[PDB]
């Protein structure tokens, strides 16, 4: 299962009662875990810090994460670039840009397991298609990824898929193995 | 099985309002994300507005304050109330939706697209 | 809206400890992250630690000494400050990231942490 993408569909909860929030909840403080929430946040400071804070700096990893998360064009436009200060005292970002800063912060952290709880929810069909493909598919291709989704296109591209029911019931397999089940 | 049909387009003299609509027809279960994307000739398909199931609305800087995205779950339709239309807005408006034909996950559907033209 | 009041500041000797509290009021259910900052005189507010469901992060200068924790029942975010050095002398602030249909951040009032030599 190491280095694979598990797409979780079905009854996976919503908001602060999502299945992943619970789990991460029950785990509240044995390998490293990087969690990406459904709702994006920033803390006052630079764009760079909002992505790399707390993790050791790698020039190659930082720049690749920005490229894959579609932040290269956004950042370039700002006069200060990635040294642009965020918040009430600085620049105010759009939901889409902040969603991308949130994903980059999770993707940049070196961890043994990545738990992405619907991080494309507030992104457009075009932005999501590109980020899913260049970030979770290509960039994170050698990482153990657990992506909560609800998009049939994300189940088609995952190594293994998991469909949850409200009850104890569930399907664990591939998208093709699911298609052959009661076609 | 899903088909996305639009209406509410046409010609409006600059500064006037126009309300677009887009209903979903098929074996639907529920609708998750609905949005309006436009494409003027000599340009690529781009975002106008993005609505989620949980009533979250996002707008492209270009249409902010003028356009409003709304939806009726019961009528299974997404609306775009566009106000104070300027000539740059003129383009073809595409309704886009994530529609669940199967309870657990959705499929992406684009509309045929209606022409919104601007007079004077 | 969200109101943040910091408590727990004080005068300690080098090697000592302090447990800082950041008490949230108002729409505390909409807070999705909490940062801890420090400001020295005539200088900017530097992020020290940040907490949210799924992660805790620390500045390279505080790692292995400071612990960011929380109590959801009390709506308080703590900063356990161990093996304190004079350079930790600052005014500590908490910033909360809030999403309630629209997004913004909120600052606290500050708590003076003073660390002397030994």
């Amino acid at each position: 299962e190491r280095g694979q993408l598990l797409a979780v569909a079905g009854s996976t909860g919503a908001g602060k009662t999502s299945l992943l929030m619970m789990i991460m909840g029950e785990l509240e403080p044995s390998g490293r875990i990087s969690f990406c929430p459904q709702f994006s946040w920033i803390m006052p400071g630079t764009i760079k810090e909002n992505i790399i804070f707390g993790v050791s700096y790698d020039e190659y990893r930082y720049r690749s994460v920005i490229k894959a998360c579609q932040l290269e064009e956004d950042i370039s436009k700002f006069p200060e670039k990635d040294n642009t200060v965020l918040g009430e005292g600085g620049i105010t970002l759009s939901g889409g840009q902040r969603a991308r800063i949130s994903l980059a912060r999770a993707v940049y952290k070196d961890a043994d397991l990545y738990l992405l709880d619907s991080p494309f929810g507030y992104l457009d069909v075009l932005t999501e298609k590109e980020i899913f493909e260049s970030c979770v598919c290509k960039l994170m291709a050698n990482k153990t990824r657990i992506l909560v989704t609800s998009k049939m296109e994300h189940l088609k591209k995952a190594d293994k898929i998991l469909i949850l029911h409200e009850g104890s019931s569930y399907f664990y397999g591939t998208f093709s193995e699911l298609q052959n089940l009661q076609p | 099985q899903v088909q996305l049909q639009e209406s509410g387009g046409g010609l409006v003299q600059a500064g006037g309002s126009l309300r677009l609509s887009c209903a979903a027809s098929g074996s639907i279960f529920r609708i998750d994300a609905m949005g309006w994307y436009r494409q003027a000739p000599g340009k690529q398909r781009e975002l106008v507005a993005h609505s989620t199931s949980g009533g979250s609305t996002d707008y492209a800087d270009s249409v902010k304050g003028r356009f409003t995205i709304s939806r009726d779950n019961a009528k299974n339709t997404v609306y775009l109330q566009m106000n104070s239309l300027k000539p740059e807005d003129t383009a073809v408006y595409y309704c886009n939706a994530d529609v669940r034909t199967r309870w657990y996950a959705s499929n992406n559907y684009w509309g045929q697209g209606t022409q919104v033209t601007v007079s004077s």
